[PDB]
């Protein structure tokens, strides 16, 4: 928290109107308080994402986002060229307030659990049509491609009289008359240009698509019997729409599928002109402000503009079909989207390992309110949120989006359900199965058994479990209230099956796979990586080495390590203002601390990176590199500008191996190792690095009480990846004499065993909360804007690691 | 610093309107955007 | 020396004199940001005199210069507060503290 | 059916002709389901209505029917168990006893009509046997 100063400062209060402006192009953000200017700004951020307004807070609270037009009227005037933010909902959307990240909700019968949900990026707004100007059109394409320009404009005629519009000498929204109504010949000749290149674009289209067009008939093309048009149909010019017509020709569900392609690359590339041109998107049209409701690539398009696009395309594709000319949609080529990690994707969702059950005859069930991957089953205490479900031995489940038991891989099993379906899950620890049932009717593999799993060892016990991929709801019922369960007395009552929570004074508490990446120590028996704690020698300082257990050989896994020390150096509360032995006086009273990074050889510098991270760094970037460091400048100013302080804030100060690498060894595996040296002033908050010796040109600036861990970025190559190295230099103190207080003054090296190398892993368990707080949103009115109100206090009581910050 | 601390705090939760605005090359949307927030109740000090 | 920061106005004429009663809720945290009392988690109002050498000088000049109903952060050095000895197991030797205090009322 | 179901338990014919008919014919019982005691169909169909039986009674009385299918396998005739239950029929299970009891008793009571029944001694010693009957037979057929 920085303070900002503004005209009667005060913590938000009753009454208050914040107006926030965020302008992508600098990029910058900017307050303003009542009206008044706050004298602070963020910029200099990450631009690589969606940006969306948000408001924070606790319990006892009511506030209304105002958002311009019909969604809460402004109290104070945008600034100049800033839009309303209710422009900027899309197509498909209704605007609303919702939570952020949620996984679980309210639902009739109770609370529902929710899976990830999918999102759109920035890069999702950039129209990509394939390319078709190398396209050359064929000669038998070319004859039908002048047809195609001013054909097309007959049966958009004919549609826009039916429309009820009628030529225009002048335009007018009232009069529903168009000046660009009219004869091909008649209308605009650059307006009729961009109608001609289209014709031809949609045959270039085709080629570029792959589908091979070639007349059977050339008799059939000239055979052309265009629909006459009637008088009220004629347009105030009397120009009559004369669109050919073609009743016989019929499509294929390939064909159809590829005119729905054809419509996508043609609103893709008008999107792209218009944007060249300088247009942008709008929910209400603004022609004098170049502002279009349909300027979005295809896919986010609306369901009727859609429609009325591949309306006109199937129409053109069909004129060309009962030419004669052949159209064969092209040969579909597998592609895998694979969005995110499957590993760390779907949510898991488990009871707390307290409840697991070694004995007896139990029963719960899962309604899926979607019909999406969902699996629900049986949990062994140990389960790695990791992982999917049932592709370990640890987990006993059942999928039914299209009917699998999973168990060490899947085998199909059952049946797949439906929206509103209920799965029964029964473990039989007497008699070591389990049953899964369907709204009641027991569910049978292909052989007819009707136990899924049998054999099972007992071992630790089991906890209900299941996993909701992205977009995906369920609703966990245990059976506290034996009264909600929906066919336990149809199935599982007489056979002897008793509700999870059967006799629980509380709800079940439960614990979900969070997609958050923290820093845990290296697994003992991590089968790829393994660390090595070296003592020091007497010419090499205590080191902690990485070696690639697996590689080389198969299975060998090879992807980005984030790798980190267990202990943090802090820097000082307040900053001082403004042979080759240690000299005692001067090693005594330094304030500058160092350690290194040894890049073994073989190793590419060019996939490390050595520095320092902050408390707060989760990025598990798979395509890591300096540019996707967190970063933003916070830009304090007087009341007429006159900027007094200027403070760059990020989470990763780090050097990349690549800057060292010398232009003739680039190119060529070195043969030496590559050792980068980190220094810190704890007094000054400066950070400097050297490369071999030699000072670098990065440099660093922090500010006070920051807390800094030492780490590593890495892609291994090679067998022995690094190694920390925590010595010294002249006149200058190891790390150890700023981690620990008792060696403060102690310039011998030392690596205690807290020291301990950590990596980052993507996910974790962690409790969910048995009770949230209730926030109410709605639509105030017109006028008034969306409200949110918060009343009901809630606490918790947390536990702090003081190293950690968290 | 080398105990772990124990402290009561409050829940906090965001809320926001399905609205979202970035920039990218060739991108079709706007670049500059405003909204504001009125605040109606607010306690200081609901809880401690 | 210690610093007054306004959070919340007050009625900005009633300031406390000598000999009053000043009755205030307040919240003590180290300069790194560490709690370390609270008159809220009590859930009673503290009082004390002004001008009895009850409170700690950053405390006694920092609240004289509020006036009633208005809350404030109060940034006190260490030779204000407790200087060089500190309060053994609560505070650290020379350490600065910030308060978020409010003035409820005065008697 | 679990009458018919006793019937080819006790005789030792029934089970003959059953398995030689299904072996001649090569009739698969998977098929209708979806050779061996637990293929055939009588005992299939006895294990599909049993749970129709165990509805009947009450959770009060699962220790008289312990009781019972103790008795029947001592080898007492109908008559006998059914003289053992009238007599003894205040051996049932109490409900302050043990939870369990509460809450099959608060989903028994909850079904309609089950709250109304259950109220005349000679309910109790007639559904008792019949089932008690029935799932010894059932245990024995399972059992080796
Ligand atoms: N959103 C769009 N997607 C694809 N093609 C389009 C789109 N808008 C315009 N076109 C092309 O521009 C032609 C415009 O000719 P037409 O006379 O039918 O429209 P208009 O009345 O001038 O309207 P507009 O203002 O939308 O250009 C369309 O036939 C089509 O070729």
């Amino acid at each position: 928290a920085r303070p900002v100063t503004s005209p009667g400062q005060h913590l938000l209060a009753p009454e208050d109107v914040v107006s926030c402006c965020l302008d992508l192009s600098v990029p910058s953000i900017s307050f303003r308080i009542n009206g008044c200017p706050v004298q602070g700004v963020f910029e200099s951020f990450n631009l690589d994402g969606l940006f969306f307004p948000v408001v924070s807070f606790s319990a006892g609270i009511k506030v209304r986002f105002l958002l311009g037009g019909r969604h809460g009227e402004f109290k104070f005037l945008p600034p100049p060229g800033y839009a309303p933010c209710h422009e900027a909902v899309l197509p498909r959307e209704r605007l609303h307030l919702q939570p952020i990240k949620e996984y679980r909700r309210e639902g009739p019968r109770g609370p529902h659990l929710v899976g990830p949900s999918r999102c759109l990026s920035h890069l999702d707004f950039v129209p990509c049509p394939v390319d078709t100007i190398q396209i050359v059109l064929p000669p038998h394409l070319e004859r039908i491609r002048e047809k195609l320009a001013e054909n097309i404009h007959e049966l958009w005629a004919l549609t826009r009289i039916e429309q009820g519009w009628t030529y225009g000498p002048v335009r007018d929204d009232n009069k529903r008359l168009h000046p660009c109504l009219v004869n091909f010949h008649s209308l605009p000749e650059p307006e009729r240009n961009y109608n001609l290149q289209m014709s031809g674009e949609t045959l270039k289209t085709l080629l570029a698509l792959g589908c091979h067009v070639g007349m059977a008939d050339e008799k059939a093309e000239d055979n052309l019997k265009k629909t006459k048009l009637p008088k009220t149909y004629m347009m105030s010019n009397g120009y009559k729409p004369a669109p050919l017509d073609l009743s016989h020709v019929r499509l294929t569900p390939a064909q159809t599928t590829l005119v729905d392609r054809l419509a996508e690359n043609g609103h893709n590339v008008w999107a792209r002109d218009r944007v060249a041109q300088g247009w942008s998107y709008s929910a209400v049209q603004d022609i004098p402000a170049r502002r279009n409701p349909r300027l979005v690539p295809y896919r986010l398009l609306d369901e009727a503009t859609k429609r009325s696009n591949r309306d006109s395309l199937c129409q053109a594709v069909r004129t060309l079909l009962g030419y004669g000319y052949n159209i064969e949609p092209p040969d579909q080529e597998p592609s895998q989207v694979d969005s995110q990690s499957r590993g760390d994707r779907a949510r898991i969702f488990r009871a707390e390992k307290s409840y697991a059950v070694q004995s007896g005859r139990w029963y719960f069930e899962f309604e899926a309110v979607t019909t999406g991957e969902m699996r629900v089953g049986w949990a062994r205490p140990e389960l790695r949120p990791d992982v999917e479900l049932g592709a370990d031995d640890l987990a006993y489940v059942f999928n039914g989006h299209r009917g699998q038991r999973w168990h060490l891989g899947s085998e199909p099993f059952g049946r797949p359900w439906q929206s509103g379906d209920v799965v029964g899950c029964m473990i039989d620890l007497t008699e070591n199965t389990i049953i899964f049932t369907l709204n009641g009717e027991v569910l049978m593999s292909d052989s007819g058994s009707e136990t899924a799993f049998r054999d099972i060892e007992i071992g630790d016990g089991f906890l209900p479990v299941c996993s909701l991929g992205p977009g995906q709801v369920g609703h966990l019922n245990l059976g506290q209230d034996v009264s909600s369960l929906r066919f336990f007395a149809i199935c599982g009552l007489q056979e002897g099956f008793e509700p999870f929570a059967i006799n629980m004074q509380r709800p079940v508490t439960t614990w979900f796979s969070k997609s958050l990446p923290q820093f845990e120590p290296v697994p003992l028996e991590h089968p790829h990586y393994e660390v090595a704690r070296m003592d020091g020698t007497v010419d090499t300082p205590p080191c902690l080495r990485l070696t690639h257990r697996t590689w080389g050989s198969q299975n060998s896994l090879v992807e980005m390590l984030f790798l980190r020390l267990s202990l943090p150096v802090q820097f000082h509360q307040h900053f001082r203002c403004t042979d080759n032995r240690d000299d005692p006086e001067i090693i005594l009273n330094t304030t500058t601390y160092y350690y290194s990074v040894r890049v073994f050889a073989g190793q590419e510098p060019s996939c490390v990176w050595v520095g320092w991270v902050t408390p707060d760094y989760h990025q598990h970037d798979m395509s890591f590199d300096l540019s996707k460091v967190r970063a933003v400048t916070v830009t304090m100013g007087d009341e007429q500008g006159n900027v007094h302080s200027s403070l760059k804030c990020s989470n990763c100060y780090m050097v990349w191996g690549g800057d060292f690498v010398s232009p003739g060894q680039q190119g060529r595996i070195s043969h030496t190792d590559l050792v980068i040296g980190c220094l810190v002033d704890l007094a000054t908050g400066l950070m400097t690095f050297t490369a071999n010796g030699k000072e670098s040109n990065t440099f660093f600036q922090v500010e006070p009480n920051t807390k800094l861990f030492p780490a590593v970025f890495v892609l291994p190559t090679h067998q022995n990846v690094v190694q920390f190295e925590l010595g010294k230099q002249k006149n200058i103190m190891p790390l150890s004499a700023a981690m620990f207080l008792s060696e403060r003054k102690n310039p011998a090296p030392q690596c205690p065993p807290r020291l301990e190398v950590q990596m980052l892993m993507p996910v974790s368990w962690s409790r969910m909360p048995n009770h949230f707080l209730q926030v109410d949103t709605r639509r105030a009115g017109e006028r008034l804007g969306w409200a949110v109100q918060c009343q009901e206090p809630l606490m918790m009581m947390a536990l702090h690691i003081p190293e950690e910050n968290r | 610093e080398l105990l772990l601390q124990t402290n009561l705090i409050n829940y906090v939760t965001s809320i926001r309107p399905n609205i979202f605005v970035g920039r990218a090359e060739g991108s079709t949307q706007y670049g500059k955007w405003y909204f504001e927030v009125m605040v109606d109740e607010v306690a200081p000090f609901l809880t401690a | 020396g210690v610093q007054v920061e306004t959070i919340s106005p007050g009625d900005g004429r009633t300031f406390p004199k000598r000999g009053q009663t000043c009755v205030v809720h307040y919240t003590g945290m180290l300069e790194d940001g560490k709690k370390f009392d609270s008159s809220r988690d009590r859930n009673k109002p503290f009082k004390f005199t002004l001008g009895k050498q009850e409170v700690i000088r950053g405390w006694e000049e920092g609240v004289a210069q509020m006036s009633v109903g208005q809350r404030a952060k109060l940034i006190i050095s260490s030779d204000y507060a407790y200087g060089a000895t500190g309060h053994p197991g609560i505070i650290p030797p020379h350490a600065t503290l910030v308060f978020d205090v409010e003035l409820l009322k005065l008697e | 059916v679990g009458e018919i179901f006793i019937y080819w338990s006790k005789s030792h014919n029934f089970k003959r002709e059953e398995q030689n008919f299904v072996v001649q014919n090569e009739i698969n019982n998977m098929s209708f389901l979806t050779y061996s005691v637990q293929t055939s169909l009588i005992v299939a169909t006895l294990k599909k209505m049993l749970p129709i039986g165990l509805n009947m009674c009450a959770p009060t009385d699962q220790d008289l029917i312990v009781l019972a299918k103790a008795r029947y396998a001592l080898k007492d005739t109908d008559e006998e168990v059914r003289e053992f239950l009238q007599n003894n029929l205040n051996l049932q299970g109490k409900v302050e006893g043990s939870p369990s009891l509460r809450w099959q008793m608060a989903l028994y009571r909850g079904v309609p009509g089950r709250e109304e029944d259950a109220d005349d001694p000679e309910k109790i010693v007639r559904r008792v046997q019949e089932v008690s009957a029935v799932l010894y037979h059932l245990d024995q057929t399972e059992h080796p």
